[PDB]
């Protein structure tokens, strides 16, 4: 049981790295989404 | 004579189990693995809900 534990724990904190990994990439995504949205309100008769 | 072979017996049964306590001790405990595996738990569903 001990041994399951700690094999499931290092399995959680390799998924919380990859939960982080997803969430600075995805914020790196979203923060250049932001970036062409203002490039193509720039763009923007009306 | 009796009584000494069934004292030796429970010396061996006696050593066998510290020969598996020894084991387990070199492993962390169970408890604190269960709160930080709830810990962990926790702060994975929030990473999940935001992802």
């Amino acid at each position: 049981q001990r041994k399951r534990l700690a094999e499931k724990y290092r399995e959680c904190l390799s998924n919380k790295e990859k939960i982080l990994k997803e969430i600075e990439v995805k914020k790196e995504y979203l923060s250049s989404l932001q970036p062409r949205l203002n490039s193509i309100m720039q763009a923007s008769v009306q | 004579k009796k009584q000494i072979l069934q004292a030796k017996r429970i010396r061996k049964n006696r050593q066998e189990y510290d020969a598996l306590a020894k084991v387990i001790q070199h492993h962390p405990d169970r408890h604190e693995t269960l709160k930080e595996l709830e810990a962990l738990g926790k702060e994975l569903e929030h990473l999940s809900h935001i992802k």
